[PDB]
RNA sequence: CAUUGGUGAGCAGCGAAGGAUUUGGUGGAUUACUAGCUAAUAGCAAUCUAUUUCAAAGAAUUCAAACUUGGGGGAAUGCCUUGUUGAAUAUUCUUCAAGUGUAACCUCCUCUCAAAUCAG
């Protein structure tokens, strides 16, 4: 599974997921620690800049946060890691096969609860040290005391004693014994969340029901209740700041504000977070502070505020309802499109089934910002045809960008589903400019791509049509009509010269562009499905239903290379900065990367997710892969532009001691060798027990017995070995040693001997071949010496190839 | 011919920031404005990174091995730079402005002056892959006062002590638990302690001080615990020290003082070895080698760097560079050669290779503005604003005949016949297009007609009519020859300037105030067709501009435009950040460059940061240079309105972007340009990106390798070692199918001895199909760099050849003979 | 007649449970992200105070020290310098002159312009 040329650097563009992210405080100031699956993000709450990452993708998702000062601890499956800075300083694996549920933080204990109803306990090795490692024990809850375990909170003042909340009742331990010092009665409802207090002794539950429980220990008892019509609770937190306010999250997405001295709520907020991804995740008031952070599951984190109150008569009446504060969000949906938007591998578009945009900033995670969809006022006049409930922009499946002339007017275009124009977007304005781009055939835009003067946007219809849009004025150039078909990919050359197209129809046209001409029209076998252009050296891809990429020559107007071997629909693929390689992933699984000179696969990642989209970076440095599940980006760090790594085709076999070393004879079969030792016998050459031996060589019609002391007989004795060849009519030991001549060359060793011993046959007997020329035996022989013969002209082409550059790369 | 990447910036030799040598003293480490360049002293050659900072560099270091390069900014940006690779590992940003950046002798783990803050970081792993977050901070010391302006290791890593503008040098250990071996602080000084050292003995202390003083701090009696034995006072008047450095293995002390002097001491004994005056500027930096026979200073006053010897008194170069005052740049009609003009009248002749300004003129008294090439570059001149044009060659290196006028008139541009006698010059006061023979002083023809300057000239390759390029918006093309002495105008409607024939000479670029470069017919009067750059050209908004950089009207034309050497493309350059190539027929530009992207650079950012705009004035914008600690930084000599005029410090201003001069070579396309910052080089030599493979081996690695099926990378293993049954073991390994997959994969590094061992081995060898598979994949492969360096390949090539015909071709020979008497012998008939 | 002027009526025309404009506030980017504070190897972050203090280490131009002054004059009264005089004990201080001496201290300049108006 492991890559050689690129590895894994980063999912570029997630913010959360859903898992219950910890807050913690650096003396005066707080940060947030969210989970991404396997990778876990901390933030600053004054700006929302990305403050660290993990060290390592964890092997499997992380389950719960919680986060003491310096000490942010994480729980995946078993195990549970105790991070300073986002380093794993000290994993803690639990004794069980049991899945992490909970996790809580206090005293000199840690205590993490597992699926199987039972927490684990572990000390810190010394009040001393700071992070714990002794492993204490293992206290469980029996069905006679709670259900199955909600959270894990610890209650300020209370000496040793871990409050183990469950969806029936609360229990109470000594963790130093392991004694249960109090079990609560249970409550009617299925408890859900838990919350300490700023209060003393007060647990806040929020149930299955919409009903929050105040819960002392103390008392033992329930103090106040409070009810939600109708929703399903989520998180619960208390504004510890300078007035008694409780933060009631529902999973609905809403955000409810009580004061619970007035006994009212304060406003509810409506769908901050997405209902279908979770609701609102998780709310938590930071301490002290009248702010506060939600997490929603649809990649989005919010911060809101209380405005301090306008009355100054009264101040806790009248208050300002919550107001929105930074966010960092990410895609809601995975990503179905992405580019590479600048040149210096600055930005990237993705755009996904959330319907929107995303200018993420590889360089800096908070310059990372979502687009803009608010149209311009429509320069016409009349106005414009759309519902007055203003939705998103349907979701994309072609990008289009190119930065010659970023700013003085629009240069994104993207194609929308089942939209029959696509709409253009300024990249700098980071928002849908004033143009949207027709068809004009009435079918769907199934693929775009832009001029790179920055002038032009070609617009490829589902009929076959492709349009040339102006991006001055919005206005077309050109409407060319050569599929039938669907186009399925635009590209223009890197000086605006010659223009391709592929289609479905199996058609690869090339036009010129300041020209109006089809220059030439390529078939190829199957229709094709996407069309990916290499401006800097005038190539351009395709993937086809072949499930194999073509490169075309647009100079030469043919195939240059074609990479048979993927097993499935090629997604994404991707020239390399330089054209040397391709990126290619497809549906099974694979990520094939190419040597586009020779044309092999010379590293295939495996991957358990699949990759939708890659994008190599226009640097030498970034590979961006989109997969199918999973909202952001994964980077990959190309080692290539560090090292290097090996170049072999060894994809479809998975999918000494005395210093010194005799040579192998003969490597392949299939290569010519010569005759070991001297090199200098065909200048000699050329400048009876045989015969008998020639005879029980020509009834097996294999000769490998004569070549042997055919190789080692002295130079002049074959001066009368050929001269003695006992043919005046039969022609046997003419054939005989043709045959023999001609079954040595077919093992190719020594293979000029065999041309040095047919030349010597001149000299003995080519007047008693010339003289029966026409003999349908001899002929035959050397019918079969021209067969064999013919083969080893790939020499005499390797040689002159050779010299000739030789020669031309020495003089110039 | 496209794709042209940044090769090396060339120049402007210092400005900013600490220097160092390498573990060798081979390589010298410099700051350049935003850039570092790497001096190969014995080997020598010039290199400048591949990428630029954000702002100017005030700190810098290289690894212990050469593996790792550190560059921080003033306000803290640091570079993770591969520095055998020269590719960037990671940008961290420190966000403190930091002074001192050592890496551990170790190599383990470096350390940082940033305020009253030592962190001291973990090295980055090299072999390893790179990483979101590399640094791991290890500790950080804040016991200090004030600013930490120096900072050293001991020969061991397990000793670290830094001083401030603080009274304080203070010691720590990298470990804490070597925190009670040593731990303490020295004082007692007067002043800023500028330099504080260990000794190559451990046990001595040297601690230097702004003042002029040195304590040899010692752990002895009076438990017992670290007092002076001695002091040590080199007596400076009124001058001070500036910089400090200790070479410990040799005892040696390397001072820096205000007044641009400069002293030797013998530590233990404190005598004085030499004074030398570097000059009226004050040494920035000092440096020396671990062998500490070389030194080298910087004057950030001027910009020079000066590598002398202690022992032997003598230079290894005293290069002085002139900023913001780079006028002329010109190739060759060979590829190794380039002049480039001044303001000071320095003109320079570097090699694109070697970096370095082989030849020097310092005989012009003010600005050179002109310079072109002829006669195969053999001869090379200089029109002035000095009045003059003086004539030189490049073989006794000397001036041939200043060519002047009556009047003593100052001359703009200058053009030179492939028939070496016609020089004309158009003048920026005089207006009248003067000829200069080259045999004869006198002028051949002051050519009349133009109504205020004559921009630029230039003659045709091919009937050598020239065309100058009034500012009455008005080109005046002359044909001198056939006694005709006839002239033609050509209209434009806008203000030209910058003129550029095309080789053929029919047609001509002309950039206009629009910016709209046009192209006109020479055989006939109308316009061809015209380019525009006033919508593509980056152009940036200063601090003090007061108007948008989309509306800007600074930088939208083109000072510079030069033809392609097939006349199919242009390279123009101007007072703007962007450097731009249009296709000559298709019309439209290729790409376009950044010079420079530095933010003390003025005209860089296209957007300025909204942050920095207070109430009433820019944050950037109020003079800072009042709260220097010295006395010399504090005053200000800045004349108000000066624009490109004599200093830097004078414009009471940050320095425009601006691109003076253009040039193409002629053999590989490769265009250089002298910018603000210096001559800059793109090119097309693409892989001369120094690629070291498979760094750290035994023989067994390779050929578990093999076993491995790591193919090429076991031949890199096995040429790392150079034993001929490893390479004979791991060339005959490999399979057919991937030779050619290796062999374009091959560096260039063991590329003639890769051609040596086909070259030698194949002679004498069965496997001659084979081994002609590796010649035609290495041929084909990398044949480019046979192509560049011939005399490299020449001993190995030569018994590649050799294999080729007596040994391969022979056996062709006999291939053909047999087969051409096949097809007579079957071919043709029989007798009787 | 062009109005290529807009008002003004209108209409064709565009057109999903409004359209068009104008602005306040705040947040986000506007350089490439390693957490806050402190006395900083550590402690804090509910706190450093009834260990913060002992200890060590820690003092040259024997007084180098306006690199900084709009330009001329002078520079009375000051100062500086040596010449020169007395006193005290090899040095300060009293007294005194010579200084195209002097960023103290006195004056002259460092304002009056093809800008406009106005009589002729």
């Amino acid at each position: 599974k492991n890559s050689k040329i690129f590895s894994p650097f980063r999912i570029i563009g997630n913010v959360s997921n859903g898992v219950p992210f910890a807050t913690g405080t650096l003396g005066s100031t707080f940060y947030i620690v969210t989970c991404v699956g396997k990778t876990f993000q901390i933030y600053d709450a004054n700006t929302l800049h990305l403050l660290f990452v993990s060290e390592k993708e964890t092997p499997s998702s992380i389950v719960a946060l919680s986060a003491h000062f310096h000490y942010v601890y994480a729980a995946y499956e078993n195990k549970v890691g105790i991070y300073k800075r986002g380093i794993e300083e000290h994993l803690l694996e639990l004794e069980t096969d049991a899945n992490v549920e909970h996790l809580c933080i206090f005293g000199d204990y840690l205590c993490a609860s597992t699926d199987d109803n039972s927490i684990f306990i572990y000390k810190k090795s010394d009040p001393q040290d700071k992070y714990p490692s002794e492993f204490y024990t293992k206290l469980t809850v029996t069905e006679i005391q709670g259900g199955e375990i909600v959270s894990l909170q610890h209650l300020a003042t209370y000496l040793n004693k871990l409050t183990v909340v469950t969806k029936s009742n609360v229990l109470l331990f000594n963790v130093r014994t392991g004694k249960l010092v109090f079990t609560s009665n249970e409550f009617p409802d299925q408890i859900t969340t838990a919350e300490p207090a700023p209060v003393l002794d007060i647990i806040a539950l929020g149930t299955v029901t919409g009903e929050v429980i105040m819960f002392n220990m103390r008392k033992g008892k329930r103090i106040r209740t409070i009810k939600i019509p109708q929703s399903r609770i989520s998180s619960l937190s208390f504004r510890t700041d300078g007035s008694s306010h409780l933060s009631v999250g529902t999973s609905s997405g809403d955000l409810i504000f009580y004061d619970l001295d007035r006994r009212s709520r304060i406003h509810v907020l409506k769908n901050i977070h997405r209902e279908s991804y979770g609701g609102v995740t998780q709310a938590t008031f930071l301490n002290g502070q009248p702010i506060i952070v939600t997490s929603g599951g649809d990649n989005s984190l919010k911060e809101y505020v209380f405005d301090p109150s306008l009355s100054q008569g009264s101040g806790d009446v009248v208050v300002q309802p919550p107001r929105y504060l930074r966010s960092r969000g990410g895609h809601s949906q995975p990503p179905s499109y992405i580019a590479f938007a600048d040149s210096q591998s600055h930005f990237m578009l993705s755009a996904s089934k959330d319907r929107s945009l995303w200018s993420f900033s590889l360089r800096k995670d908070a310059q990372s910002q979502e687009m803009s969809q608010r149209l311009h006022k429509k320069q016409d006049g009349g106005r414009v045809g759309g519902s007055t409930i203003k939705s998103k922009f349907p979701e994309i499946v072609a990008l289009a960008i190119e930065n010659a002339r970023i700013g003085e007017w629009e240069n994104i275009i993207t194609a929308h589903k089942d939209e029959k124009f696509a709409r253009t977007w300024d990249m700098r304005n980071k928002r849908v400019g004033r143009w949207t781009f027709d068809t004009t055939d009435d079918g769907f835009v199934k693929s775009v791509a832009m001029s790179q003067c920055g002038n032009f946007g070609f617009i490829g219809s589902s009929n076959g049509s492709i349009t040339i849009y102006n991006m001055q004025s919005g206005i077309l150039r050109k409407k060319y009509k050569l599929h039938k078909r669907a186009v399925t990919g635009i590209s223009l050359d890197g000086m605006n010269r010659k223009m391709v197209s592929c289609g479905l129809d199996g058609i690869v046209g090339f036009y010129d562009f300041n020209k109006s001409t089809l220059l030439g029209k390529l078939k190829l076998d199957a229709p094709i499905t996407a069309m990916v252009y290499h401006r800097s050296s005038d190539l351009f891809a395709l993937a086809l239903d072949d499930l194999s990429i073509v490169v075309i020559d647009a100079v030469t107007q043919r195939v240059v290379r074609q990479l048979w071997g993927h097993s499935n629909r090629i997604t994404a693929f991707d020239f390399s900065p330089e054209g040397r390689w391709i990126v290619s992933a497809s549906l099974d699984s694979t990520i094939r990367t190419w040597d586009l000179p020779t044309g092999g696969c010379i590293d295939g990642i495996i991957v358990d997710n699949v990759a939708t989209n890659v994008k190599f970076s226009p640097n030498g440095d970034l590979l961006a892969t989109t997969h199918v599940t999973g909202n952001g980006i994964c980077i990959w760090t190309n080692r290539a532009q560090f090292k290097t790594v090996s170049t072999r085709t060894i994809d479809e076999s998975e999918f000494i001691d005395f210093n010194t070393y005799t040579s192998l004879e003969q490597i392949d079969k299939e290569l010519l060798t010569l005759s070991i030792g001297p090199r200098s016998k065909m200048n000699t050459l050329l400048h009876s027990h045989f015969t008998k031996q020639l005879r029980e060589g020509s009834q097996s019609k294999d000769y490998s017995s004569l070549l042997a002391t055919l190789i080692n007989f002295s130079p002049a004795a074959v001066d009368l070995e050929i001269r003695s060849l006992n043919s005046f009519e039969p022609f046997d030991e003419i054939v005989w040693f043709i045959d023999a001549l001609t079954q040595g060359l077919k093992s190719n060793k020594n293979f000029e001997l065999y041309e040095t011993f047919m030349s010597l046959l001149f000299k003995a007997h080519g007047d008693v071949i010339h003289a029966n020329n026409k003999n349908q035996d001899i002929a035959s022989a050397l019918q079969n010496w021209e067969d064999v013969h013919k083969k080893e002209d790939r020499l005499d082409d390797l040689v002159k190839f050779c010299m000739g550059v030789a020669a031309f790369v020495t003089t110039a | 011919k496209s794709d042209f990447k940044f090769s090396n910036l060339l120049g402007t030799v210092y400005r900013q920031g600490n220097i160092t040598f390498s573990d060798d003293g081979k390589q010298l480490l410099s700051p350049v404005g935003n850039r570092v360049s790497v001096f190969d002293l014995i080997n020598n050659k010039s290199f400048t990174f591949e990428y630029e900072h954000r702002k100017n560099i005030a700190a810098i270091d290289l690894n212990k091995q050469g593996t790792l390069l550190i560059s921080i900014d003033e306000d803290g940006r640091a570079i993770l730079v591969n520095f055998k690779a020269r590719n960037v590992l990671h940008h961290f940003n420190f966000k403190e402005k930091c002074s001192a950046v050592k890496f551990s002798p170790d190599g383990r783990l470096f350390a940082l002056a940033s305020g009253r803050f030592l962190q001291i970081w973990k090295t980055p792993d090299v072999n390893k892959d790179r990483q979101f977050a590399p640094f791991v901070r290890h500790r950080v010391h804040a016991g200090h006062f004030q600013d930490i302006t120096s900072l050293t290791w001991s020969q061991d890593s397990r000793f670290i002590l830094t001083t401030s503008k603080d009274l304080s040098a203070k010691i720590w250990s990298v470990d804490s638990e070597e925190k009670n071996l040593a731990a303490t602080t020295f004082n007692g000084h007067r002043d800023y302690v500028m330099g504080a050292f260990f000794s190559h003995d451990q046990e001595k202390i040297y601690t230097v001080s702004k003042d002029g003083a040195v304590f040899v701090w010692e752990f002895t009696k009076r438990k017992y615990s670290w007092r002076i034995t001695k002091k040590h006072f080199f007596y400076a008047n009124q001058a001070k020290v500036k910089c400090v450095t200790f070479h410990p293995a040799t005892r040696l002390l390397a001072v820096g003082f205000t007044s641009g002097e400069f002293r030797l001491y013998d530590l233990p004994d404190f005598t004085l070895i030499q004074q030398l005056s570097m000059g009226q500027n004050p040494v920035n930096t000092v440096s020396v080698n671990q062998t500490g026979e070389w030194l080298a200073f910087g004057s950030s006053k001027l910009g020079q760097l000066l590598v002398y010897e202690w022992q032997s008194e003598s230079y290894i170069l005293k290069q002085q560079g002139h900023f913001d005052s780079t006028n002329s740049l010109a190739y060759s009609p060979d590829g190794s050669r380039v002049v480039t003009a001044s303001e000071d009248g320095k003109i320079k002749v570097w090699d694109i290779t070697s970096g370095f300004c082989l030849a020097t003129f310092e005989e012009h008294t003010s600005s050179v503005t002109a310079v072109q090439f002829a006669k195969r570059g053999q001869v090379m001149f200089s029109s002035s604003l000095d009045g003059t044009v003086r004539a030189w060659d490049l073989i006794r290196y000397r001036n041939f005949r200043t060519f002047t006028g009556t009047e003593r008139i100052q001359f703009n541009c200058l053009a030179v016949d492939p028939s070496g006698e016609v020089v004309c010059a158009g003048s920026l006061d005089n207006f009248d297009i003067h000829v200069w023979s080259v045999q004869t002083g006198q002028l051949l023809d002051a050519l009349s007609g133009h109504e205020g300057p004559v921009s630029c000239l230039s003659f045709s390759q091919e009937n050598s009519v020239l065309a100058s390029a009034s500012w009455d918006k008005t080109i005046r093309i002359w044909s001198i020859f056939g006694r005709s002495q006839q002239v033609e105008p050509i209209e434009v409607y806008s203000d030209v300037l910058a003129l550029s024939m095309r080789p053929d000479g029919k047609e001509v670029a002309v950039s206009t105030l629009k910016g709209q470069i046009s192209i006109f017919n020479i055989e006939d009067a109308k316009q061809v067709g015209n380019i525009d750059c006033r919508k593509d050209i980056i152009s940036g908004r200063f601090n003090q501009d007061r108007f948008t950089a989309k509306n800007s009207e600074r930088s939208k034309f083109f000072t510079t435009i030069h033809y392609s050497f097939d006349g199919m493309a242009i390279v123009a350059g101007g007072n703007n950040n962007s450097i731009c190539l249009y296709d000559v027929p298709n019309e439209v530009l290729l790409k376009r460059f950044i010079v420079s992207r530095n933010m003390a650079l003025n005209g860089t950012l296209e957007f300025l940061n909204s942050k920095k705009m207070t109430e009433a004035g820019s944050l950037d914008l109020i003079d800072d240079a009042g709260e220097n600690s010295d006395l010399e930084d504090r005053i200000d000599n800045s004349l108000p309105g000066s624009q490109r005029g004599g200093d830097l410090s004078t414009r009471k201003m940050r320095p425009e972007v601006r691109v003076t001069s253009v040039q193409f070579s002629p053999t590989a396309n490769a265009f250089a340009a002298a910018s603000t910052e210096g001559l800059l080089i793109y090119s097309t030599n693409d892989t001369i990106l120094f690629d070291p493979f498979d760094l750290d081996v035994t023989p067994h690695s390779t050929v578990e390798a093999l076993r491995e099926k790591q193919f090429l990378n076991a031949l890199v293993m096995a040429f790392r070692l150079n034993e001929e049954y490893l390479i004979n073991k791991v060339y005959e390994a490999i399979p057919i199918k991937e030779i050619p997959l290796v062999a374009s994969n091959i560096p260039a590094i063991y590329l003639p001895r890769i051609l040596k061992f086909i070259g030698d081995f194949a002679i004498e060898s069965q496997h001659i199909e084979f081994n002609l598979i590796w010649i035609k994949a290495l041929l084909s492969a990398s044949g480019g760099y046979i192509n560049e360096h011939k005399y490299l390949f020449s001993t190995a090539m030569r018994s590649i050849q050799r294999f080729i015909v007596r040994v391969a071709k022979e056996v062709v020979n006999t291939t053909t003979d047999n087969k051409y008497t096949y097809r007579f012998l079957v071919s043709t008939d029989g007798s009787m």
